């Protein structure tokens, strides 16, 4: 049954012994935020709120309002796939308010409720379906995580077949049990790689249950004697892992996307929209792919693209039409990795194909050639852009961007490039390993 | 005389016996049995089976107790007889 | 018909055993239970033995004698029992011990 | 009336019990690993199923039968049973199970 | 027996069933599988499932990639565990383009095509396949290794350790799906088994033969050991084959059968045979499908490198049994158990068919040991080799219009290309046997 | 006991048998099986079971591979071992070739034979056996080594650790399984033990030498050990023999026994004797099978190295025990358990038999300690010695007709092509033992 009020989840803490109650919530960059609240300190919390340091989104780095109210939301209440002996754990979400009353603008999740509302504002719905490669690693003997592979199975092999057999069903069964309603799961194409595809659905609740799925899914491995990795590039030489994003908009539930009267059956407003998204996601790559290692999976040869094109045909363009039609009519965004903040990134999307229907952005002709294959000219000719290289250039886009600005607000927008400023500077002082092996014995 | 029955969650076993206790009933016979709430943690039912041979004045405190001691199925069935071995003795004085 | 259960130490599981069978006593089934003399241990209810068995009338005096000698070396729970079935056979009460 | 129905299946039938009882819609069940000359041969190198089920008098043969149909591919002793409480509904008697 | 769609969701609910997992081949004859939970089952029968078919083609080429899955209730098949979660089963299907018209570069549709085809004549194939496994033992952090798990021969008793129980299990497991084997045995090299399962219709036999091998690894897997179908993963001891027995019926009765001839096989059968060894050098490829296979198909051990057929002789590359009646049988010994089963049967089919229609003389059996002849004997008797190596069984297959057409050119370019990059990898390598023969003669 | 095939059916279903396997041996004596799944056993009966013949006969030939193995019901015999599978069982068979008869090669076919002459006399043959094993310790892989479970002695009461379970369980195993052990003992060499069988009829003790064989060896890797038949596995200790006691019967009386005689011994057992001296020296090859044989068959333990017969004397190769009346029997000592038992009496009842019918004296008995005497005593008393390795024993068998008529030409050849392969093998071979004798000599 569903929770809709205190009292639904009240009566469901009594009666199925749910101890603990555990906040879920991301920070700037999309660390995965928490605390833990017994269950004899719930009823309050529905009634008064709960105070908390909004240093643990905000960062430490200046002085700001910092005593920050969570208002609990009933709705978003659900049991965790796990029974201590000592009893149920669940998760809740709430609305982070300022000691004035106002709504703290700061949250991703405000940040993508905002977009909802524009989205709203112009008649329209988005849903997403998200589709999350991970890497099952093996732990060392002290429980530390490694790279160390569980398998050597390529793409949709029926592999792994020994104990983490078990372990890949032990996580599927968790998240299909705890109301994801996952759509299939394959072994991808890196050995010991792995993804699930979510259920497409409204894009809020998504969201939230990407953040629900990285710690469910680290757990299960984890009490299991193994590691999930959501690194986008935990290894050279072979695949990274992305998070491609299809998405929709609707209108009272009719995919906008589709429009029966067209030879390839897509709307006008579903060209606008990837008009509108090919024409901003160079300013907010440094969202989607947010840190160092983001740019080692963005090379050529392999499953993560690095040109800005839109096909439908081939299967490795930035943006991606499945054949699909009618209410499942949807555009598969391929560069996010998983290390994302969901929240941020969807939002930019979204703001972003907004634009696109708004201003009638032409998204030019697709791409159905191989783009590793050409030349610079043919490249240049054709006009076909390349995404940011490295995190300094994706932050320095970012950096000019009104749009990106405006759809984050100044507090996120500059909260974000400060301390992805900070992360390369340190990056890129680093001496690695690579340089003396290259250079000790040369120079 | 009676055989009572009782299965109760193992969390509660001990709560149901410090209620036995207190109405002076003591002997008992614990064991594990096991009989969609838990479906979701089937990837990370198990009770406590309680036998107890009551008579019928201390019948009715004796579901009370497990009543009780358990709230945070009972069976009943006639005893016909009971014999003490160390002691030989027979009927309600076994007891 | 009765249904008999007897709760003997442990250690008497196989004595009665010997004597359960001297009378053509077989179908029996065995459990493991627990019901301040061993008080004193608790740092090095105490573990009983549960055997099940229905016997006709004419065996119930040889049944708990059976148990009473090759458990004295626990008690003895007699029950009112009214209906005994084989599960192959269809059988009823008194045919079907 | 009801009664307490305690039938032990050799542990490789449980399922075709289990899915047997669904077929009446008997659902409400307890199964404990119980011990209860063929198998003197194996000693160099018998586990049972206990099952009891709480009936009304109207399902007291539909049981009977599903249990048998499961298990054959042990035996069944159905008690009198005077009484049962619902802890959640404090129900008692037959609408307690 | 599963039939509808409804059969089969009435018995996911009655045994528990809470994952679906799909069960198809790539060019390459890599077993390949997604896992549904049981919610989307009735939806997957339904709209059928969308799917990347870069799974079956690869990456290597700009092509058509979303393709549909159409569940087949008749392949529902519960495999032999029991996860805590709930229980598992296998399921197949058709692979259709968007456009609607069936995707030809399935192995699968590939051997559909065969039968098919040999429907017009009448004729219906059966299989009784013979697979040969190593069962080795794993090392200290579970991996496979080549380490023996007991040192026996042929037909032995053996192990009587606890990989006794490991093999028992895997024949037990098997049996209790609904394989019907019909016997196993210790073969000839050390840790070497074999598996002779009862004889069925072509397609449920090849969907049998890939589910085999991923029920016999999990099981050995979860027993402590590896189960390898390496063709030779040890010099100086025996490969392992996929001996492949085939029988064809007609009107109900056995094709090969003639009471009358003194033999007692019929002409059809000598023609069968004749259309095998006309085209099998041209698809060595296929049924010896790796490197390692050719290290298999060399002198000396249970490997036919020598063309011919024979009753007597049983290492002849085509054999027949003595068996007679209904049972009469062909039994063509080259293969290794890496081929995809859905090509190498397409392909034996499509080539005795062939024959028949043709009417290809076999011509004489060859009763003596064709390894103690001389190179100019058997050139005397015309007799061919096997290609030497994967480069040849390739160059061999690139120039066939027989196996070109029976594969479909989405098919045959494909397999060969990818081939033609394994080769391509393999010839470059400095083996340690070079150091050892070279480093300090040099 | 088992009758019928339909004796067999029901005692699978009523025990819940899921495997049946087969029980044969080669031409050479190791031990063959392949496993039956218990849902295949009723066409088994009907029809036979087809294998290949190469499990018996070997591949070096080109000759008919296809044989039959028609089920005998009466050998059904339940493993006394309880899988969670199920139960599983053993059977044997007789083995036929396409046309219809019997197959020659088959060792156990070969014993019949020897039966039916016999019974063509009257008689028919009693064997007990008394097989001598060590007991040793796996390795860290559960490798077999030659590491003691005891250090004792003869008919001590050893070992009494973990092993003393271990050999109670391989005890307790047989006989109840149905061998109807006699007694068991340990023998002089540490880790040495010795069951002594039933004395029963010949075909069906040969059978149980095969099951006592994989039996014990099953049983105690299961509990950690290992069970050697090697004759002579350990230098300076004594070998292990399998000593066959045999007596002749006719219309249910003991021909061997004759009341009124000094000795209580019949003529005919004189003859028999007779007859067993007159050919010992020239079956010692199937007897005494490996080239470890002979390194038991030297001076100084237990084995009997010179051709004599006696009553008193333990030492001698024939001894006659003091039983008399309906066990009377004649001990021959020499065979080691590594025969095959199938051959090794056959060859010892025509031996006898033709001692019978030729009125063979035995000459004296030799009441004396041989191994005291000089050359020119022996010499004088006409005592002379076995073959002193594989090869003389070869050598010896290959000349002689009355093995070859008794085995058959097939048999006798394999056999004889065999044991010359591991000769020529072994004798190359440079041992340890020259290293340290001549490295720093020479």
């Amino acid at each position: 049954k569903k929770c809709t009020t205190k009292e639904d989840v009240l009566e469901a803490v009594k009666e199925r012994d749910v101890k603990f109650i555990r906040t879920q919530f991301t920070d700037t960059l999309g660390i995965i935020k928490s605390w833990a609240i017994p269950a004899e300190q719930l009823e309050e919390a529905f009634e008064n709120g709960v105070m908390f340091d909004g240093s643990s989104i905000q960062g430490f780095t200046r002085i700001e309002e910092s005593d920050m109210k969570l208002a609990l939301d009933p709705s978003t209440f659900r049991i965790l796939p796990w029974r201590p002996a000592t009893g149920a754990v669940a998760r809740i979400l709430g609305d982070v308010y300022l000691p004035d009353g106002n709504p703290f603008k700061g949250d991703p999740r405000y940040v993508l409720k905002t977009a909802i509302k524009e989205a709203e504002k112009m008649g329209f719905s988005m849903n997403v379906g998200p589709e999350l490669e991970f890497f099952l690693f093996k732990l060392d003997a002290n429980g530390n995580p490694t790279t160390e592979l569980t398998d050597q199975g390529g793409y949709f092999d029926f592999a792994p077949l020994d104990r983490a057999q078990d372990v890949r069903r032990d996580i599927d069964y968790a998240l299909e049990h705890m109301g994801f309603q996952i759509e299939a799961s394959h072994h991808e194409v890196a050995p010991s790689q792995h993804e699930i595809d979510f259920r497409f659905g409204d894009v809020l609740c998504t969201a939230d249950n990407v953040v629900t799925f990285k710690y469910v899914v680290k757990s299960i491995a984890y009490h299991k004697g193994y590691y999930a990795s959501f690194m986008p590039k935990p290894l050279f030489g072979v695949n990274g892992s992305g998070m491609h994003s299809n998405q929709s908009l609707f209108k009272d539930g009719k995919n906008v996307f589709y429009d029966p009267d067209t030879p390839t059956k897509l709307s006008q407003d579903a060209m606008y929209y990837i008009g509108g998204l090919l024409k901003h996601i160079r300013e907010f790559t440094a969202v989607t792919n947010p840190v160092v290692n983001s740019y080692k999976r963005l090379v050529p040869g392999y499953e993560a693209p690095v040109y800005i094109s839109w096909s439908a045909q081939n299967r490795s363009s930035l943006i991606r039409i499945p054949a699909t039609r009618g209410n499942g009519t949807r555009i598969e965004l391929r560069c996010p990795d998983p290390a994302c903040n969901p929240y941020l990134a969807f939002a930019l999307m979204l703001r972003a194909g907004l634009e696109g229907i708004k201003n009638k952005i032409d998204p030019g002709e697709p791409t159905n050639v191989n783009i590793f294959h050409l030349s610079d000219k043919e490249r240049e000719e054709r006009g076909i852009r390349s995404l940011p290289a490295d995190l300094k250039e994706a932050i320095d886009e970012m950096k000019g961007s009104k749009f990106v600005k405006e759809a984050l607000g100044e507090h996120v927008f500059s909260h974000y490039l400060c301390a992805k400023e900070m992360e390369w500077d340190e990056y890129k002082a680093v001496v690695h390993p690579w340089e003396l092996s290259r250079y000790l014995s040369m120079l | 005389m009676k055989y009572v029955i009782a299965m109760i969650r193992p969390e509660r076993l001990d709560a149901v016996k410090r209620e036995l206790q207190k109405i002076e009933v003591s002997r008992l016979t614990v064991s594990s049995v096991s009989g969609g709430y838990m479906e979701i943690y089937r990837a990370m039912l198990e009770k406590i089976k309680i036998e107890i041979a009551v008579n019928d004045e201390f019948l009715e405190p004796t579901i009370e107790a497990i009543k009780t001691g358990a709230k945070g199925k009972i069976f009943v069935l006639p005893l016909e007889n009971v014999i003490r071995i160390r002691t030989n003795e027979t009927g309600p004085e076994a007891i």
